[PDB]
């Protein structure tokens, strides 16, 4: 994530949606333990979640946005 | 967690995904949601832990007709 500039307050960052990914198999330990297969990203659905220590009231709220990943 | 609306309101709202599966088995469609709270402190209740009330609420899943058609 990189400012937009000196004092905009505004992060901006990007990558590039790779056609095949490894699914984690569980998040219940660290490090994570990834499946032995991977699978093409396409029709699932990209999710990002921004955790924010301090909302308007000035607490943690849990916010994020939702996308797919199309295919032709 | 339940977090509450305004700082001066007294109304917690929270963000739940319906899970399609608790616990090594899936949710069924029709099944019967119940979703029960202890208050511990009821309009009866002295004080704080005197009585047990409990309340619950009846929640419901989508039932449609998984019609299954041909083309001839």
């Amino acid at each position: 994530l990189v400012e937009t500039g000196a004092a905009t307050g505004v992060f901006v960052g990007d990558f590039q949606i790779p056609s095949f990914w490894c699914r984690v198999s569980d998040t219940t330990t660290t490090p994570y333990t990834y499946a032995g297969d991977e699978e093409t990203t396409t029709g699932l659905d990209i999710e990002v979640n921004y955790v924010d220590f301090r909302d308007a009231s000035g607490e943690i709220v849990e916010v994020g946005d939702s996308a797919g990943v199309r295919a032709n | 967690d339940f977090r509450e609306t305004g700082d001066s309101t007294g109304i917690f709202q929270i963000v739940i995904e319906i899970p399609e599966s608790l616990s090594n088995d899936k949710l069924e469609r029709g099944e019967e949601i119940i979703l029960e709270y202890t208050d511990w402190g009821p309009s009866g209740s002295d004080y704080v832990g005197d009585e047990d009330e409990d309340v619950n609420l009846t929640i419901y899943t989508s039932n449609f007709g998984a019609t299954v058609e041909l083309d001839q």
